[PDB]
């Protein structure tokens, strides 16, 4: 009989049962979305959007609900930290319930289509054989996709009839769902400009409508029909898989580099913001502006939002995880409780020293302090016998500005060393490691996990494309080559054109 | 529990070797 | 139908010493440039400005140490096109900035696409099934994951492999010290598929050569074969009995045997590619958490796993300042991890 | 405005069109001159 | 160095650990040890295994 | 066979060697002079042995800016006096 | 013009000797001038 | 095969299996759209890549505010 | 423990820079390549003996006299992929090559280990390239060297009392 | 009897011509002293 | 209901069972350490 890896091929010439199988797949996926949302709601702590947002908690679907305007719970909370909001039906719970009910309805439809597979609709009226007119189906589906794409852009994203989308400032401090007007100039193609997303959907939508009408009304050229085997459903599988892997590589890239659709308040910051000290630069800018305006050092640092300092910490860098280090970021360094404040290191002479930060590549990193010009002034030595830069020798101290340790100075080498060790991670935080039995080892965020799964699946789908493209174009020989194949068809020079018998 | 798991999988593989050798479908010339 | 397209098709598909095809239009220029770019760079081009390395015969390197090196880290993932905003059309400056790296990687990638299209095109013309092209998906998954996806997940092309013998060795040791890549079960499956493939290659070649039928009088047995002969040149039955009695199992089906020879190394390479996609994001199998918790609390607990991490820590500290010059690392003697005496 | 890199983009585009244009012109020409014998 | 599953190893970290540097190239069969406990401490299983394996 | 002249015919013919006892040495010498004149250094921008460092400098001329990278290299080259 | 005038065994021996000489020069160059460590 | 109300209504939409336009038909027009699409992708790629830099187009989190 | 052995071997012998290990790599990479190649070419030219609803493997019966694929079609394919004379038309020659390539490479791998056993080590180009003044100009060999140093100084961290690791 | 300038001829020379040029260059390099 | 003519029987021979069980068991032996972490 059929080998195990071919069982689903029974559907190739059975459009009704193919629709049933597709309905079942759709039911499973929608059921997953519903179940996943429920599990996330059963585990999500909405009490601290500042230091315990969704991306610290291993939330995967919650940010997708948030991205498109679902921000509140029936229970009264919102992901922006509001209280006493009424989200209406379309809370996270309402979305989850809708997906579960959809799953059930699709399941029932699948049963109907499986039993009543032999519909006249699926028969070619001329031959009585099962047949799908794929070129016209493409136009119909493209037209529908176009209308939906257009409507999503023109009504949902604009807020004209819908909630809009998640938008934020350049430092992910004040994000919320807002209506967004389309950007019709060249900046519409800037990945970081939300208006471009709106313009995309309006414009590609209209194009899809038009192209759909074309594909409904105009038949394929004989030459393309034959070349792409348009009578064979497997050709559509091959090219659809190719489109899907393209889309998957794109969403992996935009997740990793960041865009208007992968906001840092929903997915966490990017590795590149750490690499370029993006948040450290802004923090320093703000502190310098405070000092210029007459604030004391303590006041200048106390004015830094805890949310901003937290982005300037390597524990939130998505390139710090492990493949088998499972779960929420909180399971690693712990649940963040409070900023300790900005640590300023000084030697016995009173010169400010700066701890060298750990790059993402390094699982462990030495503790080296330099002056403002990069000259080494202190470190934690490995070998002690010829040490010259020890904290004990250099009289290194640490003073804190802002946060919970504001105004405090520590001079005892054990304590100063301890804070220097944390300063390699950037800004220093107090963590609750007890609640989750956190193990102290960094995990990636939903930004990292999403990127990984999608780059991997994209690459695997390349194989799927190659395989099904091969099956389509070589259908005639897939049980083997012609047993009567003449040696002259493969012997050199017999035909002038390879494989062409009319060129003897 | 981990050790039990590792040894259990190993023991299954060894049993599999036994069946794959002594209880294989015999090769037959047609 | 007899237009220019079909006339072009005719000429492209002529049976000549080197087949061309429609795929040839992509393949031949891209492969030629990839190879030409490598030979040009390794012969004449420096890596002084991007890496602080000599890398060409011109500078005194040998075949083992020459490379076309990646661009500086500051270039990020710039396409580094000759006419792009970095080189601005200046061929000399383009060479000094590492333009030949993206040149080779990108023409290389399109060339590989061309080669696989060539495999499909020829299979179609000759009337065979396209399993050779299918198998070639493994080389493509490796090239793409390692030379494109990996650096794309990292800070810049700087961390892709540089095209060179010694440079590639550096890439291996970097992956050990930084990613603990030996510990990764996707790399381990790659190793099994490569070594398993080499095993299958050797054992099948040897089995056929040692179960040959006597089809000539010659003591040198190669002439006793004819391409057009109907009969098997060796005994499957005798081969099967031999291995059944030596090893316990044996192939009995030649079609299965040969499919398995495709499956094993192809699957191995595909597995290694998946692991490298994880490494693009530093999503490593670096540690066993249970091991670390135990070792942190118990200074007498030691395994080969903990020993290898010490080696990794040495690799990182000792190689990083010269290997990652854009970081401007200064590690005082006193911070360098070292055991006793050494 | 046409930035220097947009001018660069056009140059790359032109260069590519020329290479592909000239390649196809040449191959078409050769295919017409050196026809396969049929029948 | 711990090599065995019951002494804190998994399949990936586990090993039969080579015999002691104090032994060097000396032949260390079970009967050269004063006890099995000594034999085990000094990595006697490694020699027994690799010598039987190489012969086999 | 595919219609081209056999290689073994070509490379055992007098005419091939009349042509190629000229063209091969000509190419080889042209390659030699490409290096011996120093033109190779100029085309590719490869440092001569005296051009890696200024006399007292021990810091690598690493490119540190993407878009002003051209100028940086030019500045590094000027500093070789 | 005529194929066969210069025997293939001579062409191979001379070409082979040419390869040995050039590779030999490259090995000499490993011990002298640039790349020699000296 | 079974007829249904909705099957009868949709029948015309699945009745032209195999139907083709003669020869090359609209292939050249398709080719132009493919070419334009290739250029479009190249533009958006080179913008994201900072290989194509346009006035008023700041490819950064700091795109505006 | 295998990985430990490999890393320490690299530190002490620079095996990667040793031509016998390089031949070993050519042996196993090539073995895998030729394994996949041979697999794919034989599979590509299987003679049609089955229908689409069954495995093509049933098209071959254990002990049948006739070959199960068309070697002429296989050679016809591969000879055009590269060029005619780079392809084998003789199965005995092909299968000998399949045996010989990995076996000889792996013999060299074995001999690499067995000769580095007596400390004849990989190529050492440490500081091989020097400028006009005498400044060391690093090559990739020198970066390898830095990695090797890390391994060397850290391995068996309590075992060495004297400055040189002589065995 | 045989054509001279064929696809094969072109392929051969795209490789052989630069190869000999490069071998001359690399030969000259062996005489470069720091 | 009138039977579906697209139905096909499915087969897994013993050798395939053995091969499959080996794959699964060996994959489990490989990945198990990582699942326990
Ligand atoms: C299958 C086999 C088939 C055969 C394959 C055929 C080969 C075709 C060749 C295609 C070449 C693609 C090159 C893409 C270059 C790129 O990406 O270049 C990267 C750029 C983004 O640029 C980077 O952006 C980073 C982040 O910047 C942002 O953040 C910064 C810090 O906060 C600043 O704010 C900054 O201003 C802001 O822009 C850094 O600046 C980097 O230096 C910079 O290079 O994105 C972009 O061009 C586009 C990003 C979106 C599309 C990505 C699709 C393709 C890649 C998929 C792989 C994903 C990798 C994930 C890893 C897993
Ligand atoms: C004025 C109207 C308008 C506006 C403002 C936009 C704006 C946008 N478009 Mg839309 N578009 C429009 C009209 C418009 N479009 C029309 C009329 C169509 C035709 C239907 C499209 C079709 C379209 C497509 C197909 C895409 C866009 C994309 C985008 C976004 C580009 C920024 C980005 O993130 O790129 C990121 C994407 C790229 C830079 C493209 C990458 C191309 C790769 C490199 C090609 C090779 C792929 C290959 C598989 C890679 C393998 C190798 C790899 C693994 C190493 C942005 C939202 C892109 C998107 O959705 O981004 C999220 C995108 O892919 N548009
Ligand atoms: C796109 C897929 C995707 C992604 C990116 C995520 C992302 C995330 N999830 Mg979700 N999840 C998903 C789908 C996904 N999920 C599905 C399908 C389910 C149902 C099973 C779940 C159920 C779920 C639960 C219950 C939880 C999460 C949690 C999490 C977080 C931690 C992830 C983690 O630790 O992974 C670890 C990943 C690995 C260890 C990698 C696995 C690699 C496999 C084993 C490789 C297999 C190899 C194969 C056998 C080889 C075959 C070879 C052969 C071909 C020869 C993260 C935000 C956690 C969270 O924090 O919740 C709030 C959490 O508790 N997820
Ligand atoms: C939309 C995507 C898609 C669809 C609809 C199909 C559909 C089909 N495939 Mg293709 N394929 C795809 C993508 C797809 N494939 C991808 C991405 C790859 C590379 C991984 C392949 C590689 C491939 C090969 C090599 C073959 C097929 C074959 C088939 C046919 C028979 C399938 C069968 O009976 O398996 C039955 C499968 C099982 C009984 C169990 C599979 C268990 C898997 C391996 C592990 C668990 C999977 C898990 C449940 C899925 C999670 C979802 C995932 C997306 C995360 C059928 C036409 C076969 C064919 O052509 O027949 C003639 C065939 O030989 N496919
Ligand atoms: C099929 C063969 C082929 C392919 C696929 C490539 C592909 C590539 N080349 Mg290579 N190249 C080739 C042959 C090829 N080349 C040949 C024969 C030469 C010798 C001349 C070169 C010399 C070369 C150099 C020196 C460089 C490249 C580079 C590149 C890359 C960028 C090219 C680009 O952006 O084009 C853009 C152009 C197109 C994609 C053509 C579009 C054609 C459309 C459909 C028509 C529209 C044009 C229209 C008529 C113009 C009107 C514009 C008007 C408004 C002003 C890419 C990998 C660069 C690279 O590698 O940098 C790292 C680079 O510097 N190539
Ligand atoms: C190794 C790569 C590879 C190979 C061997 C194949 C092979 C196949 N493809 Mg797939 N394809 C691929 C990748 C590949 N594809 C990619 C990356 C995409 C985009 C998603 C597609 C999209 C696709 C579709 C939609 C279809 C196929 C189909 C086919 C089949 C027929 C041949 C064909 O159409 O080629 C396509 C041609 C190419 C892959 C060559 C493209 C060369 C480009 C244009 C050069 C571009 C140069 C660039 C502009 C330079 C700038 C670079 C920039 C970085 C600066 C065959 C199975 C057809 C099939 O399945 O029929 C049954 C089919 O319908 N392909
Ligand atoms: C039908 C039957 C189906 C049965 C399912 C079979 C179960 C087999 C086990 C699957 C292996 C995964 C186990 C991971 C270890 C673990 O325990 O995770 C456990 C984790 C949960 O993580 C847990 O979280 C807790 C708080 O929620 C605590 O923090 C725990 O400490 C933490 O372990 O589960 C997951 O995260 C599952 C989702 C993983 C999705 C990642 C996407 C990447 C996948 C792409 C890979 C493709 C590879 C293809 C290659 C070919
Ligand atoms: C006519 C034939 C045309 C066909 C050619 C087709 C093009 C492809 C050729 C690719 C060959 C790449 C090797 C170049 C080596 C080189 O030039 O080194 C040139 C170097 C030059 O020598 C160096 O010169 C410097 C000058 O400043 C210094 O003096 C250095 O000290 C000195 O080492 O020579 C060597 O390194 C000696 C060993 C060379 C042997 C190569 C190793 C073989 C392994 C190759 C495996 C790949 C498969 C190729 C099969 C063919
Ligand atoms: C003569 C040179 C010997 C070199 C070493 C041995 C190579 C062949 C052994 C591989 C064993 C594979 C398993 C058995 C496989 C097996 O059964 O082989 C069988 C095969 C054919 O057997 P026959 O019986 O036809 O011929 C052998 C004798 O009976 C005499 O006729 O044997 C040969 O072809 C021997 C060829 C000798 C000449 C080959 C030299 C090729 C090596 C060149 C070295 C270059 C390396 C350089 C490195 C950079
Ligand atoms: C009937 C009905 C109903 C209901 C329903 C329901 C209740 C549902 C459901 C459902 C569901 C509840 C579902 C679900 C699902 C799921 C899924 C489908 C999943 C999956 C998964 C997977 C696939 C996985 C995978 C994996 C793993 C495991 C690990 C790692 C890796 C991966 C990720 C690959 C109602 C009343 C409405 C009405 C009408 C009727
Ligand atoms: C990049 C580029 C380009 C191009 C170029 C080219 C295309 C080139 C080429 C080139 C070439 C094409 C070259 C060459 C060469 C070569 C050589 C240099 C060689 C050699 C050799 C040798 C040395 C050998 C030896 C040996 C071996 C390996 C084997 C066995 C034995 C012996 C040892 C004998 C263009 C303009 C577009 C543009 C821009 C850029
Ligand atoms: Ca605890
Ligand atoms: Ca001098
Ligand atoms: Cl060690
Ligand atoms: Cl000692
Ligand atoms: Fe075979
Ligand atoms: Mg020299």
């Amino acid at each position: 009989g059929l080998p195990w890896y071919r069982v689903h091929t029974v559907l190739i010439n059975d459009p009704g049962r193919l629709i049933a199988a597709h309905l079942m797949h759709t039911a499973l996926v929608a059921g997953w979305a519903g179940s996943m949302a429920l599990y996330e709601l059963a585990t999500f702590d909405p009490s601290d959007p500042v230091l315990n947002p969704m991306w610290r908690q291993g939330m995967f679907v919650l940010p997708f609900m948030a991205r498109l305007g679902v921000t509140g719970s029936w229970s009264g909370w919102s992901i922006t930290g509001e209280t006493g909001i009424d989200p209406g039906f379309w809370s996270f719970e309402g979305v989850a319930l809708a997906h579960i009910v959809l799953s059930g309805l699709l399941f029932l439809a699948a049963c109907w289509h499986w039993v009543y597979w032999d519909l006249e609709l699926f028969r070619d009226p001329r031959t009585g054989e099962p047949a799908l007119d794929l070129p016209k189906m493409f136009g119909i589906h493209l037209f529908l996709a176009g209308l939906l794409c257009f409507g999503f852009g023109a009504f949902h994203l604009t807020g004209l009839f819908g909630p809009g989308m998640w938008v934020s400032d350049p430092y992910g401090l004040t994000g919320s769902v807002q209506p967004v007007a389309p950007e019709w100039g060249p900046d519409g193609f800037n990945p970081y400009n939300p208006g471009g997303v709106v313009a995309h959907h309006i414009a590609a939508g209209i194009v899809g409508i038009i192209a759909g009408l074309f594909h409904i009304l105009v038949r394929p050229p004989q030459r393309l029909y034959k070349a792409l085997r348009m009578g064979n459903i497997e050709t559509v599988l091959s090219s659809s898989i190719a489109a899907v892997f393209f889309a998957a590589f794109v969403v992996a890239g935009t997740m990793w580099y960041g865009s208007a659709t992968t906001p840092i308040e929903l997915f966490g910051p990017t590795r590149y913001q750490w690499d370029s000290s993006y948040f450290q630069q802004e923090i320093n800018r703000r502190v310098q502006a405070s000092l210029a305006s007459g604030a004391t050092l303590e006041e200048a640092w106390s004015a830094i939002p805890e949310k901003l300092a937290f982005y300037d910490y390597i524990g939130n860098n998505p390139a710090k995880g492990g493949l088998f280090r499972t779960g929420p970021m909180n399971k690693g360094d712990g649940i963040a409780q409070a900023w300790k404040g900005h640590a300023v290191f000084r030697n016995k002479e009173g010169e400010e020293l700066f701890v060298r930060r750990m790059p993402a590549f390094f699982e462990s990193f030495p503790v080296i302090l330099t002056d403002k010009n990069g000259v080494v002034k202190a470190d934690i030595p490995f070998r002690r016998a010829e040490s010259k830069y020890s904290f004990e020798q250099q009289g290194v101290t640490v003073s804190f500005y802002g946060g919970e340790l504001n105004g405090q100075t520590f001079t005892d080498p054990p304590t100063v060393k301890s804070y220097a060790r944390k300063a390699i991670f950037g800004e220093i935080f107090e963590f609750d490691t007890e609640t989750l039995n956190s193990d102290g080892i960094f995990r990636t965020s939903p930004r990292g996990w999403f990127t990984f799964a999608h780059a991997v699946f994209a690459l695997l789908f390349f194989f799927g494309h190659i395989w099904h493209g091969a099956r389509t174009l070589f259908r005639d020989v897939f049980s083997g080559i012609d047993p009567e194949l003449s040696p002259e068809q493969v012997e050199w020079g017999f035909y002038q054109k390879v494989g062409d018998v009319t060129t003897r | 529990m981990e050790t039990i798991t590792y040894v259990f999988i190993f023991a299954c593989i060894i049993a599999l070797f036994f069946f794959a050798i002594f209880f294989r479908e015999p090769p037959r010339i047609t | 139908e007899r237009g220019w397209f079909d006339i072009l098709d005719d000429w492209l598909k002529r049976d000549r010493f080197v087949f061309v095809g429609w795929s040839g239009i992509l393949l031949f220029p891209c492969a030629y440039l990839a190879l030409g770019g490598w030979l040009t760079g390794t012969t004449f081009v420096t890596s002084w400005y991007t890496h602080g390395l000599a890398s060409s015969y011109l500078e005194g390197c040998n075949f083992l140490t020459v490379a076309v090196s990646t661009p500086a880290n500051s270039m990020g993932h710039s396409l580094l096109l000759l006419w792009g905003p970095e080189a601005q059309g200046d061929f000399t400056r383009w060479c000094q900035l590492g333009g030949l790296w993206t040149f080779i990687a990108l023409h290389g990638a399109f060339g590989l696409i061309g080669f696989m299209l060539r495999q499909f095109e020829i299979a179609r013309l000759v009337g065979v099934r396209p399993y050779n092209a299918i198998a070639f998906s493994a080389p493509i998954a490796v090239f793409v994951s390692v030379f494109l996806i990996y650096p794309l997940g990292q800070s810049s092309w700087f961390f892709a492999p540089s095209f060179g013998v010694a440079a590639i060795f550096r890439f291996l040791l970097f992956f050990q010290g930084f990613h603990n890549w030996t510990l990764n079960p996707f790399h381990m499956m790659g190793v099994a598929g490569v070594l398993g493939g080499a095993l299958l290659c050797a054992i099948h070649g040897a089995t056929v050569e040692n179960t040959l039928f006597q089809d000539g009088e010659g003591a040198s047995t190669f002439r006793a074969f004819n391409p057009t002969q109907a009969e098997e040149t060796y005994s499957m039955v005798t081969a099967n009995r031999f291995w059944s009695q030596i090893f316990g199992i044996a192939f009995s089906n030649k079609r299965w045997l040969h499919f398995f020879m495709l499956f094993v190394p192809v699957t191995g390479l595909w597995m290694s590619a998946i692991g490298v996609v994880g490494l693009a994001l530093n999503l490593r199998s670096y540690d066993f958490i249970s091991q670390e918790i135990r070792a942190a609390e118990d200074p007498e607990f030691e395994t080969f796993y903990t020993k290898n991490l010490l080696l990794n820590e040495g690799i990182r500290a000792w190689m990083a300042p010269q290997d990652q010059p854009h970081e401007n690392f200064v590690f005082p003697e006193e911070v360098l991890p070292r055991g006793n005496a050494l | 405005t046409i930035t220097p890199s947009l001018k660069g983009f056009f140059i790359g585009l032109l260069s590519g069109a020329v290479v592909l244009g000239l390649t196809f012109a040449v191959l078409i020409a050769i295919s017409q001159i050196d026809k396969v014998q049929r029948s | 160095v711990s090599g065995s599953l019951l002494y804190g190893n998994n399949i990936i970290t586990g090993a039969v650990v080579p015999s002691s540097n104090a032994i060097g190239l000396h032949f260390y069969p079970i009967w050269e040890a004063a006890s099995l406990d000594e034999w085990l401490y000094n990595g006697g299983p490694y020699q027994l295994i690799i010598f039987h394996f190489l012969l086999g | 066979t595919t219609g081209e002249r056999p290689f073994s015919d070509i490379i055992t013919s007098v005419r091939y060697w009349v042509i190629h006892s000229i063209t091969i040495p000509a190419l080889f010498i042209a390659g030699w002079l490409f290096v011996s004149t120093g033109l190779a250094y100029d085309v590719f921008g490869t440092p001569r042995p005296d051009s890696y460092y200024a006399q007292e400098q021990r810091s690598i001329p690493l490119v540190t800016d993407r878009f002003e990278a051209k100028q940086q290299v030019e500045t590094f080259l000027e500093q070789l006096k | 013009s005529e194929g066969g005038r210069i025997p293939l065994w001579i062409v191979a021996t001379v070409a082979g000797m040419g390869v040995i000489v050039i590779v030999g020069l490259f090995f000499y160059g490993a011990y002298a001038g640039l790349g020699s460590s000296l | 095969a079974r007829r249904t109300w909705l099957g009868d209504i949709l029948r015309p939409l699945n009745s032209e299996y195999g139907k083709v336009a003669p020869g090359w038909g609209t292939t050249p027009l398709m080719a132009v759209f493919m070419g334009l699409f290739l250029v479009f992708l190249l533009i958006i790629l080179e913008i994201y890549n900072s290989t194509l830099i346009l006035d008023g187009v700041n490819v950064s989190w700091k795109a505006l505010g | 423990g295998t990985f430990n052995f490999m890393i320490v071997f690299q530190a002490e012998h620079n095996i990667l820079m040793h031509p016998f290990h390089q031949l070993g790599v050519a042996g196993v990479f090539g073995g895998a390549l030729f394994c996949a190649m041979h697999g794919s070419l034989v599979t590509s030219s299987l003679i049609r003996e089955t229908t689409e609803t069954e495995s093509a493997n049933y098209g071959y019966k254990f002990g049948q006299e006739e070959e199960t694929y068309n070697i002429v079609a296989a050679h016809g394919y591969f000879g055009r992929l590269i060029f005619q004379y780079a392809s084998f038309n003789n199965s005995r020659s092909l299968h000998f090559f399949l045996a010989a390539w990995p076996v000889v490479g792996v013999w060299f791998a074995a001999l690499g280990i067995s000769t580095m056993a007596f400390n004849l080590n990989g190529f050492n180009f440490n500081h091989s390239v020097i400028d006009a003044k005498g400044n060391v100009i690093n090559t990739w060999a020198d970066i390898i060297n830095r990695a090797n140093l890390g391994m060397e100084v850290m391995h068996e961290r309590n075992a060495h009392n004297f400055p040189l690791d002589l065995a | 009897s045989y054509p001279i300038f064929t696809v094969r001829w072109v392929a051969v020379h795209t490789l052989a011509v630069p190869t000999i040029f490069f071998l001359g260059a690399i030969a000259a390099m062996q005489f470069i002293q720091r | 209901m009138e039977p579906n003519p697209n139905r096909q029987p499915v087969e897994l021979n013993r050798t395939s069972l053995y091969l499959g069980l080996l794959l699964i068991l060996v994959l489990a032996l490989l990945f198990s350490s990582y699942f326990f972490n």
